[PDB]
């Protein structure tokens, strides 16, 4: 009896989802649409750019944290390509494992290297610096160490 | 000459109205214009909204003034009021009921006198117990009066009463107001004033038919006071119009006798009248349509329990009943005069074609057709062709199995055949009406009435057929019939483009009718689909009913089975390079989308003071708007 | 430079039936009668005995739909704020300004009438885009007029409301599971 | 311009509209009773 | 919220019709404010129009400070956030394992 509203429900999201998708070409200007691996929990998008005139269009950074499982909490950085006026693809790379959730990931305006990470699953404050993420290696079996563990909290 | 009808536009505002348009600077305001008048007639633009609009578009106070001036446009303080009706006049229902309809009498109501009743009648006669007849709530089976010859002798009674009344009053005015016409009237007034109050009636009616009923009372008291010498004017105009009227009464008296021979005759057979009003009722376009229309709305919503499914079914058995059928055609389809001398072959050709094609009628391996049941859609049209056809041929089988079950006509070699031969006969003109129907009272049955109407079927018949023929959309719809005429055994994804193509090819508003054959029962099933409705209702297992729904997820224009009561639309209603890399990931249990990883999808088009001002409007509207250690703070930092 | 024209008030005056409205006191018209569920096919009885009491009717949310309803368009009411008792419910709803035609409606309707007896005369006026008809002949049914409208909190349960009761990745725990069976592309 | 002339016809027709009118097609039969069938063409003639 | 007066709420948007989860301003222009909700919907308004006229079938898809309206999700929006390098773009991600860079047309805003 449940099931009836449950699939009712559901394809009313699928209906809504091409519904979107069949109008589209008159709505946007720029659609890029990703289904990466893991669920991702936050991104934050980087100031620094690149510019590729020539070839003809920008890069710009992402900063993600994601769920690959329960217990395995990563995070990651993508490259988004933009096209450029003055005159295609969303790559991920850079995964290191986090040694537990991430909740809110954001990074110091001023300095990219330094992420202040916490999530729902513990009261500690981990903050991570250039040499944690250098330090780290993709081989190793290993997560990474932040710079500063932050403790004051009790949830 | 040319005739005026009713309210018809004069010649006035006919020319205001171009010199209106004129004055409008092109053909486009001139068709906002007719927009206005438009929306104005369906209920969805007020009068003074009118007004304000045509203001608007006209940009000119006079032509305002002239509209409003038309419009009868009066703005007061509409006043409503609400007052209850008598007591007495829905009272009765609410007492002590004694049986059916006598209802016993409150003490309130046995509370007034007649004054001229005796001992005895206050013995006889029943005080206390009324008769409150039943009454219905919500007839939803009204019977009409078909005779129409009747009602065109009734009509001829009427109006020739209405001739005599009025003579007649003339008539008797005229006899006393002749009579106060003299020499010797000055002499004695007094009498002669007195036979005018003892007849003022008849003279009061004839001035309101001379005059009206405005003019009547002055005339009456006019003549009252300056009567001898009122009377002689009054005498001559009555005699003026009775002299008039009744020489009209003559002439349209040569009218009413020819009436009166011709339906007289014809107006003793309140048998052939109710089947034939009853049918040609029936048999209304609009009225078809909303049969069908209310059986599924009904479905649509389970109202009683009803699931939805087919809204029509018959059998349909014979195999030589449909060339009789064409036989019949062929024979009224010469003795037309609509059509010229190629439509005929035209409608000919094409009732064959839809016969054989999709009835199948000759003009462990194989039983797989039989269970695919064929499939026809199309608009209104059809479907009313085909509710059309099938009548016909309900009514001709069941005369062929009244004339051979019955043991009486049954006995001749060919009674169904003799039947057959005389409307063949009478079709094309060499028999008329007269013997047609007196033969028909031979079988004294309404069963074999019903012979008759075949005439109407087959003219509605052409007449649907040949809108067709000139309907540009027919084509590919009938060729689209004769593509899936082809087919072994479908699966879904071809029907489903089939009905793709076929909603596409009718405008966007259209509905489609879906009528099934089944060969195997040799059954016609009947069906009206809106956008988002299924076509197939029975699945017999839930895998069969995912893969029918996936596949018409990819194809079907809108997805066949869902809700459309529950979609809620996504959005407001206001060198390029695209690579596209998703998968559309299905559970086969609940239905959840998913996607499979690194999937790329991009769409791209390739193609300042306001914004800041925009802003600047923003704070200043919103600041005009809006006119403790903490507000320390906040100084410190204001500005 | 316009011209602007203003359309008219409407007043109304609903004075004669003071002694049927109050014929019962409060504190004892507070159960109806009976109650309905509004459909197109809905039709009251006759309903004499019980002037001056009150029934009550309850309107689904698809039926406030100039869409579904197919009863709305054929614009069957007459009367003012006072009606017929064979006026179409939903059109004495958005007659008597409820709610919007144009803006599509999300809760349950709990509507209480009142009974009362005909009228010498039913007017017709244009309110809220609704141009109610006019009967002048004699009645033959009861009258009615909205003694209150309710609307229901909460009309129904969307299912993805109901799983946004439970945690986000609890909830997304099971999301990963069906990923994986899927059973079908 | 014959068109134009019906289509102010038709306009002058539905000024002229009485307030109370029959719509629809079918009109009341015998039907001895208004409720539920009012707009029927001939239904202020009828009643209890 | 203004700072200056906090005794009084400055404004009200209306249009989600369950649970609004965050919000987030434009790095480029201020009057434009993007709200993400449960009902899989992200609305963008433009703050310069309070208080605007709006005709009777504008009014359907609410009031005429409300900009713009992206749906093209099919779950819960986990979050957003806007590309500070390019204008009127802003990129989401979803709990149906999907990320969404998008922009409207120039049309809307141009």
């Amino acid at each position: 009896q449940a099931s009836e509203e449950g699939i009712n429900q559901e394809k009313c999201i699928n209906e809504e989802y091409k519904i979107w998708k069949k109008n589209s070409p008159f709505l946007y200007d720029l659609i890029i649409t990703r289904a990466l691996e893991w669920p991702c929990m936050s991104l934050q998008w980087y100031p620094e750019q690149q510019i590729f005139a020539e070839h003809g269009y920008t890069e710009q950074k992402m900063f993600l944290g994601v769920r690959a499982d329960v217990g395995k909490y990563l995070l990651a950085v993508a490259s988004i390509q933009l096209p450029y006026l003055n005159q295609l693809r969303v790559n991920i790379s850079n995964l290191y494992s986090h040694p537990e959730s991430v909740c809110s990931a954001k990074l110091m305006p001023q300095d990219d290297s330094c992420v202040a990470t916490v999530g729902n699953y513990h009261n500690d404050v981990l903050v991570f610096d250039k040499e944690s993420f250098e330090s780290y290696s993709s081989a190793s079996e290993s997560p990474l160490k932040p710079k500063y563990r932050l403790t004051k909290h009790t949830q | 000459t040319a005739p005026t009808s009713p309210y018809a536009a004069t010649q006035e505002e006919l020319l205001a109205f171009t010199t209106i348009r004129q004055h409008l600077p092109d053909t486009l305001a001139f068709h906002k214009f007719l927009e206005l008048l438009h929306l104005y007639r369906e209920k969805l633009l007020d009068k003074t909204e009118l007004l304000n609009s045509f203001s608007k578009l006209v940009r000119n106070d006079n032509l305002t003034l002239w509209f409003s001036e038309f419009i009868r446009w009066s703005d007061n303080p509409i006043l409503v009021k609400n007052e209850p009706v008598d007591e007495r006049v829905y009272l009765p229902e609410t007492f002590e009921c004694i049986s059916l309809t006598y209802r016993k009498l409150p003490d309130s109501w046995k509370q007034d006198k007649c004054s001229g009743r005796d001992d005895l009648d206050n013995s006889v006669l029943n005080d206390d117990y009324i008769s409150v007849a039943p009454k219905p709530s919500h007839v939803k089976n009204i019977m009409h009066h078909e005779n129409q010859y009747l009602q065109a002798l009734q009509l001829v009674e009427d109006e020739r009463y209405d001739y005599d009344r009025v003579l007649n009053t003339t008539e008797s005015a005229i006899k006393i107001l002749a009579n106060f016409c003299e020499p010797t009237i000055h002499e004695h007034l007094e009498t002669a004033l007195q036979e005018l109050e003892r007849s003022k009636r008849i003279i009061k009616n004839a001035l309101i038919i001379v005059y009206g009923k405005e003019h009547a009372n002055l005339a009456l008291d006019t003549l009252f006071k300056k009567l001898p010498t009122a009377a002689p004017v009054l005498l001559k105009r009555i005699k003026t119009k009775d002299q008039e009227w009744r020489r009209s009464k003559r002439e349209w008296s040569k009218i009413w006798r020819q009436i009166e021979k011709k339906n007289a005759q014809a107006a003793f057979d309140d048998r052939y009248c109710r089947i034939e009003g009853r049918d040609r009722r029936g048999l209304s376009y609009s009225r078809i349509l909303r049969d069908i229309d209310d059986i599924y709305q009904r479905q649509k919503h389970r109202i009683d329990g009803a699931k939805l499914g087919f809204q029509f079914t018959q059998v349909l058995c014979d195999s030589l009943i449909f060339l009789n059928i064409l036989r019949l055609s062929d024979a009224q389809l010469t003795n037309s005069s609509f059509y010229s001398y190629a439509d005929k072959g035209r409608i000919s050709a094409v009732l064959k074609a839809l016969l054989s094609q999709f009835f199948g009628i000759p003009l462990l391996g194989e039983e797989s057709k039989n269970i695919i049941g064929y499939n026809f859609f199309g608009n209104a049209t059809m479907y009313v062709l085909f509710r059309l056809i099938c009548v016909c041929y309900s009514r001709l089988e069941h005369i062929k199995l009244f004339v051979e079950s019955s043991t009486i006509y049954a006995s001749s070699t060919g009674g169904y055949e003799n039947i057959l031969n005389i409307c063949e006969k009478y079709l094309k003109g060499s028999c008329s009406r007269l013997e047609f129907r007196k033969y028909l009272q031979k079988f004294n049955n309404e069963t074999c009435y019903m012979i008759c109407s075949i005439e109407r079927l087959l003219k509605v018949i052409f007449y649907r057929i040949h809108e067709i023929l000139l309907d540009p959309k027919l084509g590919q719809l009938l060729l689209l019939f004769e593509s899936d005429g082809a087919n072994s055994v479908t699966t879904p994804r071809e029907q489903m483009v089939y009905r793709n193509h076929v909603e596409s090819i009718l405008a966007p508003e259209s509905k489609i009718f879906n009528m099934r054959w089944y060969p195997l029962e040799k059954r016609l099933c009947i069906q009206q689909l809106l956008p988002a409705d299924l076509t197939m209702h029975d699945f017999e297992n839930p895998a069969k009913a995912f893969m029918y729904y996936v596949d018409s997820y990819a194809i079907s224009h809108i997805t066949e089975g869902v809700d459309l009561m529950q979609v809620k639309m996504p959005f407001l209603r206001r060198e390029h390079f695209c690579k596209s890399n998703l998968q559309l990931f299905f559970s086969t249990d609940t239905y959840v989308i998913f996607f499979e990883p690194n999937t790329e999808n991009v769409y791209i088009n390739s193609y300042d003071q306001s914004s800041q001002s925009k802003k600047q409007n923003r704070t200043t509207n919103w600041r005009r708007w809006l006119e403790a250690n903490t507000d320390i703070k906040f100084f410190s930092e204001t500005t | 430079q316009v011209r602007q024209f203003v359309s008219p008030i409407i007043s109304i005056d609903n004075s004669a039936l003071e002694p049927f409205l109050n014929r019962y006191p409060a504190s004892e018209s507070l159960f109806p009668v009976t109650e309905y569920e509004y459909t197109p096919w809905l039709e009251f009885p006759l309903l004499y005995s019980s002037i001056g009491k009150f029934v009550r009717v309850t309107i689904d949310i698809k039926w406030l739909n100039a869409a579904i309803n197919p009863r709305l368009c054929r614009r069957e009411i007459w009367g003012t704020d006072v009606y017929t008792d064979d006026s179409d419910i939903a059109t004495i709803l958005a007659h008597c300004g409820c709610f919007s035609l144009l803006k599509p409606v999300r809760k349950i309707a709990v509507v209480d009438l009142y009974i009362l007896p005909p009228l010498v005369h039913y007017k017709g006026t244009r309110k809220n885009q609704i141009e109610s008809r006019s009967w002048s002949s004699r009645q033959d049914g009861i009258s009615l007029k909205i003694k209150e409208v309710t609307w229901k909190p909460a009309c129904a349960s969307i299912f993805e409301n109901s799983i946004h009761t439970l945690t986000l990745e609890e909830r997304l725990q099971a999301r990963l599971e069906l990923s994986r069976s899927s059973t079908f592309k | 311009m014959k068109q134009f002339e019906e289509q102010i016809e038709r306009f002058k027709q539905a000024l002229f509209e009485d307030s109370d009118a029959s719509d629809s097609d079918s009109s009341i039969g015998e039907a001895l009773t208004n409720r539920g069938l009012k707009r029927k063409k001939g239904s202020k003639n009828v009643y209890y | 919220w203004d700072l200056r007066n906090l005794n009084q709420r400055l404004h009200t948007l209306e249009g989600h019709e369950d649970i609004v989860t965050k919000i987030s301003f434009s790095p480029h222009e201020e009057p434009i404010l993007a709200s993400t909700s449960a009902d899989r919907r992200t609305l963008v308004w433009d703050l310069s129009r309070i208080g605007e006229d709006q005709p009777a079938e504008e009014a359907q898809d609410g009031p005429p400070e409300l900009l713009f309206m992206h749906g093209g999700h099919t779950s819960c929006t986990i979050d957003m956030d806007w590309c500070p390098n390019y204008n009127w773009t802003m990129a989401t991600a979803a709990e149906d394992n999907i990320l969404q860079i998008w922009t409207p047309s120039r049309s809307i805003w141009g």
